[PDB]
Parts: structure tokens; C-alpha cells; sequence
């Protein structure tokens, strides 16, 4: 029996209880928004979760909202390219969380959210 | 006028697109013929009468009439029938479910020519659609709320339903949603009973909800059903949900019912609640393949009464067969536009013209090796349920929770890549349980 | 506590007179023991689970399980049996027939073991039983507001339902009224609709009612359908006919459901109105022997959740077995104490501990021939509905509504003098004939 | 066609769309309500009808009531003595209706009312 680890394990949505990614396995992940045709986009926060500052009413959370890096990759075409962005990302804010979203122009929505970069 | 004693078939009728459209599986009596079983239909969910009337000379009763307009066989059945009935736009109150179903099957199930009679699917008009407010929220609005994209969502419910104490049953939820579970689960038959009052169990699940919401950094949620007796006690337990701040509410809403779950559907939408919707006695109506209504109607129902989530059932242990009607009935639920499909039991094309969907539940024994199958057949807009399959981890809640998590995040990772979830999920999930000891747990209990 | 995948089957189990009861009709499986899908029954609609859960050391769930205590098999079915399952009183919150039908029957009737089921009856304590209100009024109380003794009432549901201006609707009621019946009844699927929008529809019954009861000088309603797509219209609705001060509303209580129509029951209770309840929808539930829940379970449900009429069927054109069923459910709406008699579908004793009675209602297609017979069958405590039978007469509403007033006064007076209505009913109805000219024109029309 | 009476045909509920009851007639009525030991009773008035004087609120009516002929015929065996007394009360009150009422003692209500005499 252990037991699961109360402290120090805080998560960040969908891919977040696996190893952390490769880059190759970080392209991977990638190139399927890319394949879907799904734009993706980067973000990032030195606060890595919501909390409820301005209002408890429900469905209502402060901090799901991150700072955009640049603009979503419109016509990216290249994985590469995205990682590239991350490690600039990084540069700029290497005490901040970085994460990498999607958009579904079709859907008219974000699609996708996963962590790539902790501090 | 003159008092006394196949006129609602109507073979080549055309449709118009107001019409609210039934497909009916008719069973007739033993010498009534397949038209006359058809119009039998037709006439008594409609304009039928025993004996003439003087009044309907005030009218034009040809106006109100419902037609069946076409009927085919059933294959594999001597002595059943689909008979397509289309009724007019005005029989209909605008935005009531309760008219919709009593106005189409409150009298024809009962009629003495007619065996056995089902009805199978509805067309539901854009121009009735729009009188219904719809989901609260809905698929896309929910996931931006709880921030959450890109896997099924994961809940529990709490088992045993009744015999724990409002804080030990607290505290196994806290203990599943620290270990990765985005919601725990109110049991349908859990609303107030002696030993827990509904007030005193959502005090703690609300404590719950935020302790786990703190630790993991994740938006948690717990359903907690609002069912009740009456809809003035109802609508009280939503506003002390609203109260507390949290983010789900659930109801029974075939047991409660549609006059009930309209209104609790727009106090939601009111409060930025989400509404977790339990099909709780559907089997007494959607069982049997001759009599009753089929569930794809009661998704559709709950669909335009309101509904952000809804129970739909399982695909595993299923025949071929059975999951293509599943996932008929959740691409009702979903989609905007669903083209006529037979073969998944779609007996119309369905167009919501923009009412949200609403997200199918999956529940019925599932567990860690169940989750490629889940995954791959829902896809992401769904929510899987694991009562035993987490409360019966042999670590406890946090442990089983974390590997449904794993298990879940594994297949997804590997979908993602490209990989065949259906051909390689065993092997997918014996990877997992290399560097998850949660997962590996979980998989020697049970069994691929 | 160890992880992992007959014990509700107990035959020596003694009642307790606070358990909960249910007699269920169950079709196994091929290859599924009698006492195996008994046992199953129980769990399914209790406590099983298909793995283990820690939780469970937490509470002594003994104390919430249903128990199947008795198994006989079906006279006639090689592969049905009644089981019987009693359900402990802590299960269920008070005052829900909502929770008590979520609890009973929500999840058990899907289950694979078992290929059909049915509830056939439930023995609802009185422990459990006084946490309801009940009917509004109820029978006797319902005799004295409306100062009616000694024959059946009379009511008449105007046709077309749908097609009528509201000003038309109301003035077929005011003729209906002035010629002898005692109430006038919206369809199950008048709601609000365009072209007859219930306030106005309101307005103008309610000008007939009084009209016909300043002419006649007997107390007159008009069933106002108050059925509606959210409680907060439903409410609405009775507030009017309330300001408008008439005695009686209208709830299609299994379209809206029990939630609404308890709300819609208490509503009544406060404010001295009447509560008319039709059955629409009841036979995609009650109709097959094998599969769904008997009429007496929803009847029973509709007494505790409340209503002062509900409709009952009829019995003309019916079997001696089908009569008998509608007399055990009849005895189970009206009475105050019911003994067990299985011959007509009575599985428990039931008793209701003052909980008032509901006038049952027979409509189907009756006329003036059959009015000795209904009277016979039902006795006083009872509404006869003539829809066609009053609107069908040659000569228009109000010599129909008197020749069915003269038919059931002569078969009253006639009773009431020794005479046997199952052998001289015709000729009660011919010697009427002599001396009321609109009785013998119904009875040239419709024939005996 | 006949057109039923619009004036001049009021109503007193059970048996009122019959003929006028002959004595015998009436006497069989009485005996109906002995052989099922209801208590006959008899009471009168010169308005016979309802009207809604104090109140219009659900289901209350005034004029339900009329006024007690004496008392309820506890210990009746024969069905002239109630036949005596309705000649007692149109001799005290020939201008009000008389109609006969019976109670059940063991459903503990008002079961019966038919109208005996009107002016």
C-alpha cells in the first residue's frame, strides 16, 4: 500500500499524471492538433492554479486565464516551430509555467490544454 | 351533421418542416392489417373519435390531425411495423417537454388493436427546437468553465449510497478527488433520508470539493442531487448549492420529471450551475424492443428540457449491435446536425440549429482496463464513472482515483500519437503499470 | 478488507410493518435460477455493487438492503415468478414519491439476469405513508364542497380537443353544463397552444361554469388543465382558476411528473381547489404483463402524492379478469383498509391510516346503454366521462348532457329500490326512454 | 330536435331529472336508506339554491346548507314515519323546499340528499 503523495504533487489538466514529456514526445503531441488542423498556442504564469478572489458564484474561478505568448501559430506547419517558441518562452519567463493550448476554428473553441515547461 | 358512428393514412403525405415526425414500432392484433395499424396510430395520439361530434364543424379538423404518412416492415419480425406519423406544429406548447410527450404517446400505447407499440425516435423542428432554452451550459461552455480539454472527464459515485454518516461520505469524496477524479457522484436514490440530511451532506462534499480543489490545483466538482419530493424543495437545495459556490448540481429526471426538471434546467442556466441529469428508471420504459419508448427519445427529451450531462449507459460488454445504437443516440446528444442513419437507429436527420449538447456519462462496472474501449468509442466529450472501479482499489480512494487518471491520460497520450487504441489499449495500460504502481494495483485486481 | 469481485435471497426474513414492499413479476434469463434473479431483484435495487469497497466497514449495510423473502412461480408461465422484496423504511425520504419510485425501481428493471420485469404492487406502511399529504380533499370531503350525494358524477371532455377558438371551447362547456353534468374537462393535451392560449381558455370556462350554475342551480367545474412545461407555470395557472374562483383543476400527473405534481397537490390543499388527475402516458408503462409497472403502483403513487380524481379506465368491453384487476385498484384509491386477494391483483393488505380516497374516473367510449353497468361496478364514488356520448347526441350538448343525466338517475332510482341493474339495466333504460325524449333519441343513436 | 328547457327547470341534485317521486316511490327511497342503516333527515328552505354571498374563494358556496326539519331519524324502522314528517314540515312551511338527507355513522358523513317536496 502507499499512500498518494499529499504535497508538492499539484497538477495541471490533461497529460499532467504521466512523465514528464520528451521533446520528441512533445512534438508528437503537437503534430496531432496539426494533423487535426487545431492551432496551437502558448501561455504562461509564475501562478500555476485558479483560486476564487472576485466571486464564489458558481462556475466562477479567478486564474484559469494565463498570459498569451505572442499569437496563436496560425499556418504552422512544423512541430519545430512550436517547441521553438517554447524555449523562447522559457527565456523570457523562466520562473513562469508554460503551457501549450489548441484551437478549433470548426468547433469555434479552445480544444486543448496540456503543461510543457514547469519551473 | 350527422350523429353516429384509413383516413389517417396518409401515404403520400409530404412532411413539412414544422412537423413534429414519430417513428412508431407497431405490433398489431391478430388480424388488423399494417395500415390500418398505422392509422390506428395516427388517430389516436391525435383527432380519433368513437362517434361524430357536431363541433367539429367550428374547425377545420384537418389542421390537427396527425397523418401516418408512411410503413415499412421489420426485418427478422412477421408482425412488426414502423409506422411514421407526422404531426402538426400547433398541436405543440411551446418550450414543455410534458406537452410534447403527452400530446404524442398520452393515449396510443393504450389502444386495443395495437399489441405492442414503440416509439422509436422524433424529428424535433428548428422551429419547436427554438421555444426550448436547452442545455444550461452545454459540451463547449462546461469545458471552458472547469478549464478542462483534451480527455474524457472522470467521476465516482459514492458508494455505499445510503449507511454512511454526511462527513464519512465527505471524506470519501475529498479522498477521490485529490487522487484525480474531476467529480464524485451523488447515487440517483441519495437526496435526504434519516442519518443524512441533504443539507448536512452538502456542507462536506462542498468542503470536500474545495480541500481537494486546493491540493491538486484542478476545478473539482461533486453532483449533488437536488431531487426531491416537490419542486419547492427542489429549488431550495439548488440555492443552497448556489450558496456554497460550487460548481454541479444533479437530478432524477424522469422520476422527478420534466415539469421539475425544466424549471431546475432554468434556475441553473439562471446561476452558472451545471446540471449533472441521472436517467434513473429509464428501463421501465426503454427495455424492451416492442413496447415503450426507446431511450434515444428520453435523450432527446432531456436534450431540449435541459441538461449539461446525462447517464447513457455502457459500451463495453456490448454486441456490435448495441454500441451502434449507442453511439446513435450519443451523436443526438452532441452534434449539432445528425444525418439519418438507420443502422445506428437515427430514424430521422435531427438539426438542433445550435442548441448546445450535452456530455453522455458512461457508468455500469468499468474500471482500469476498460478505458481504451471508453476512450476510443466516446471520445473525448464524455464522462466516465468508476464507483467500485475506485472505491474498490486496494490502496483506498486517492490511489484508485490516481489510476483511472494514469490509465486515462496513457490512452489518450497514445491516441494522440497515432497509435490504435482498440488494437493496442492491453498494451498500452501494461505500459503504464511499468511506472504507475497505482495502475499496476489496480490491474492485477482486475482483470483486461 | 480484501479487493475483488444468494445472500439477498432470504426466504425466512419476517416483515417488519415499517418495511416498504414490492411484488415483482420477474422473467429470468434462460439458464437464471428462480431464486437466483429473486436474490437478484433485491440487490439490484439495493444495496449490490460489483466489486468491494473499504467504505463498506464504515457502516452496517445489513441495515439497508433489500431482501427477497418469498419466490412462487406464475400459473401459466413456465418462466415467470413473483418476488417479493421488502425495503427498510430508513431508505426513503419522507414525502417523495419521486425518491420512492428512484429507490424501488430506478435501476433494477435494466439488469442483464433479468430478461423482463415488472412491479406488480407495493405495501406502502403507514409509518411511510403518514409523511404525505395525500389527496387534496378526497372523496367525502369533495362530496360536501360540491353538495353531491348518492349517484355517480358526470363529466364530459370537450371535443375537438385542439381547433376551437377558446370563446367556442367554453360555449360547448356552458351547454354541456346546463343539461345535467357536473363537470366539463380540458383533453390531457389542452395546455396553452396557439390559437387557444390558456388564460383566455380560462376566462371563458369560467363564464360557462357560472352561467350553467345560475341556470341549473347545481354546482358546476370545468377541469382546467393546469399541466405545463415548468412548476413556475403550472403554479401560475392555479393562481388564476384560484382568482377566478372556480373548484377544480387538472394535472397530467406522469407527463409532469411527481415532483410538479405533489407542488401542484400542496397548492390545492392551500387553497381549496379541486384536483382532477389524468393518467396520460400510463400505458407505455402499464400495458405489457411482462415488462414495466401495473397501473395499481402508479395508482397507489398518485393517492400519496395527491389528487381528488384520477382516471381509471373502464370495464365495459373487458374481461371478468380485467374487471376484477380494475375493482382491486378501485378498492386501493377509495378505501381506507384493503385486504390481500390476489384474484384481484391485491399482493399486500394495504392500509392507509385515514389517508383520504380519489374518485376513479371511467372514460372510453361510453354511452346511455352502458350506464347500468358502470353504475353496478363502481357504485357513487366514482365520475363517468361521457366525451362522445354527450357531444354526439343528435341534438347537441345539453339534451346529451340530460339524457345521460336521466340514464344514470333512472339506473340510481332504480338500485336503490332493490332492482338488479347486471339483469333489468336495459329495461331501466327503455322505460326511461318513455318519458324523456332526449334519452330515447341517445338511444336510437348508440344501441345496447 | 327538442331544446332543453333554458328557465323554469332548476335542479336539487339525486333524482331531480326524474318525475316527481309518487309517495310509494318515496317511501322506496326512505327504505333504501334504512335497509343500509343511513339516518334519514329532513331539512328545508325557500331559497333552493346556492349563491356566493361572503366569499367566491375555491369551493366555498353559501346556500349548501338548509334548515334542520326536528332531528336525524335515529331508531327509524318504518319508512311512514318519515313520510309523517315531511307532511309536518310543508304544513309549518309551504313555501320552502323539503328534501330528505341521510348520514352514515360508520363512513361518518352525509350520503344522501333528494329533493321530497317543492312549493
Amino acid at each position: 500500500m502507499q499512500v498518494w503523495p499529499a504535497y508538492g504533487n499539484k497538477k495541471f489538466e490533461t497529460l499532467s499524471y504521466l512523465p514528464p514529456l520528451t521533446e520528441e514526445q512533445l512534438l508528437k503531441q503537437v503534430d496531432y492538433l496539426l494533423r487535426n488542423n487545431w492551432v496551437p498556442c502558448l501561455e504562461f504564469s509564475k501562478e500555476g492554479f485558479v483560486y476564487r478572489e472576485n466571486s464564489t458564484s458558481p462556475c466562477y474561478y479567478d486564474g484559469r486565464y494565463w498570459t498569451m505568448w505572442k499569437l496563436p501559430m496560425f499556418g504552422c506547419t512544423d512541430a519545430s516551430q512550436v517547441y521553438k517558441e517554447l524555449q523562447e518562452a522559457i527565456a523570457s519567463y523562466p520562473d513562469a509555467y508554460v503551457r501549450i493550448l489548441g484551437f478549433d476554428n470548426i468547433k469555434q473553441t479552445q480544444c486543448v490544454s496540456f503543461i510543457a515547461y514547469k519551473p | 351533421f350527422k350523429a353516429g358512428v384509413l383516413t389517417y393514412y396518409t401515404p403520400e403525405y409530404e412532411t413539412k418542416d414544422t412537423d413534429i415526425l414519430a417513428a412508431f414500432r407497431v405490433t398489431p392484433q391478430p388480424g388488423v392489417p399494417p395500415e390500418e395499424a398505422g392509422a390506428a396510430v395516427a388517430a389516436e395520439s391525435s383527432t380519433g373519435t368513437w362517434t361524430t361530434v357536431w363541433t367539429d364543424g367550428l374547425t377545420s379538423l384537418d389542421r390537427y390531425k396527425g397523418r401516418c404518412y408512411h410503413i415499412e416492415p421489420v426485418v427478422g419480425e412477421d408482425n412488426q411495423y414502423i409506422a411514421y406519423v407526422a404531426y402538426p406544429l400547433d398541436l405543440f406548447e411551446e418550450g414543455s417537454v410534458t406537452n410534447m410527450f403527452t400530446s404524442i404517446v398520452g393515449n396510443v400505447f393504450g389502444f386495443k388493436a395495437l399489441r405492442a407499440l414503440r416509439l422509436e425516435d422524433l424529428r424535433i423542428p428548428p422551429t419547436y427546437s427554438k421555444t426550448f432554452q436547452g442545455p444550461p451550459h452545454g459540451i463547449q461552455v462546461e469545458r471552458d468553465k472547469l478549464n478542462k480539454y483534451g480527455r474524457p472527464l472522470l467521476g465516482c459515485t459514492i458508494k455505499p449510497k445510503l449507511g454512511l454518516s454526511a462527513k464519512n461520505y465527505g471524506r470519501a469524496c475529498y479522498e477521490c478527488l485529490r487522487g484525480g477524479l474531476d467529480f464524485t457522484k451523488d447515487d440517483e436514490n441519495v437526496n435526504s433520508q434519516p442519518f443524512m440530511r441533504w443539507r448536512d451532506r452538502f456542507v462536506f462534499c462542498a468542503e470536500a470539493i474545495y480541500k481537494s480543489q486546493a491540493e491538486t490545483g484542478e476545478i473539482k466538482g461533486h453532483y449533488l442531487n437536488a431531487t426531491a419530493g416537490t419542486c419547492e424543495e427542489m429549488i431550495k437545495r439548488a440555492v443552497f448549492a448556489r450558496e456554497l459556490g460550487v460548481p454541479i448540481v444533479m437530478h432524477d429526471y424522469l422520476t422527478g420529471g420534466f415539469t421539475a426538471n425544466t424549471s431546475l434546467a432554468h434556475y441553473c442556466r439562471d446561476n452558472g450551475l451545471l446540471l449533472h441529469i441521472h436517467r434513473a428508471m429509464h428501463a421501465v420504459i426503454d427495455r424492451q424492443k416492442n413496447h415503450g419508448m426507446h431511450f434515444r427519445v428520453l435523450a432527446k427529451a432531456l436534450r431540449m428540457s435541459g441538461g449539461d450531462h446525462i447517464h447513457a449507459g455502457t459500451v463495453v460488454g456490448k454486441l456490435e449491435g448495441e454500441r451502434e445504437m449507442t453511439l446513435g443516440f450519443v451523436d443526438l446528444l452532441r452534434d449539432d446536425f445528425i444525418e439519418k442513419d438507420r443502422a445506428r437507429g437515427i430514424f430521422f436527420t435531427q438539426d438542433w440549429v445550435s442548441m448546445p449538447g450535452v456530455i453522455p456519462v458512461a457508468s455500469g462496472g468499468i474500471h482500469v482496463w476498460h478505458m481504451p474501449a471508453l476512450t476510443e468509442i466516446f471520445g473525448d466529450d464524455s464522462v466516465l464513472q468508476f464507483g467500485g472501479g475506485t472505491l474498490g482499489h486496494p490502496w483506498g480512494n486517492a490511489p484508485g482515483a490516481a489510476a483511472n487518471r494514469v490509465a486515462l491520460e496513457a490512452c489518450v497520450q497514445a491516441r494522440n500519437e497515432g497509435r490504435d487504441l482498440a488494437r493496442e489499449g492491453n498494451e498500452i495500460i501494461r505500459s503504464a503499470c511499468k511506472w504507475s504502481p497505482e495502475l499496476a494495483a489496480a490491474c492485477e485486481i482486475w482483470k483486461a
